[PDB]
């Protein structure tokens, strides 16, 4: 049952390849049905931003060698943006998941109960996140794009120098 | 440190 979601990313405007994502809509649904819709785009515009509720164009907007990679903001490109397809935040929904290893997919927040659109990937266990952040889902294929996305040389706020973007994006 | 946080990133 449980969904695949890609990514294909480009790296100034040069594809790097394509991250697999599986989404453990078992344990997390509320919070992969948000992602899975915000790979589609099926869920139209935002209500609070007025913009596509859709990663596609969408930045990974803050890096972090040895920890993780950051993106989804697709309203300001830049860690302040961001909502969820059910309008605003959503609660937390489990924490049942462990931070526990490289390649996992978890919500980004400004505190409880603040789930919008933006998401990591973790590159080495992050275990001190556990019961704040909630974990959802796993890199399956393209760990290497990963990698490639967490070794650019990044500006004064953790933010690439070069364009790592989401070309496209959907549901397999 | 090593927060990931969306709006005010902390250390
Ligand atoms: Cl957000
Ligand atoms: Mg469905
Ligand atoms: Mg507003």
């Amino acid at each position: 049952q449980r969904p695949r979601c890609f990514f294909d990313i480009a790296i100034n405007n040069q594809p790097a390849g394509r991250v697999v994502f599986e989404l453990f809509s078992d344990v997390c649904p509320k919070t992969c049905e948000n992602f899975r819709c915000l790979c589609t785009g099926e869920k139209g515009t935002g209500k609070s931003t007025q913009k596509p509720l859709h990663y596609k164009s969408c930045l990974f907007h803050r890096v972090v060698k040895d920890f993780m990679v950051q993106g989804g903001d697709f309203s300001e490109g830049n860690g302040r943006g961001g909502e969820s397809i059910y309008g605003g935040f959503f609660e937390d929904e489990s924490f049942a998941v462990k931070h526990n290893k490289e390649f996992l997919l978890s919500m980004a927040n400004r505190g409880k109960d603040t789930n919008g659109s933006q998401f990591f990937i973790t590159t080495k266990p992050t275990p001190h996140l556990d019961g704040h952040h909630v974990v959802f889902g796993q890199v399956i294929s393209g760990q290497e794009v990963v990698r490639e996305i967490e070794n650019q040389k990044t500006d004064a706020a953790s933010k690439p120098f070069a364009e790592v973007r989401i070309l496209s994006c959907g549901e397999l | 440190x090593l927060l990931v946080t969306a709006g005010l990133v902390l250390a």
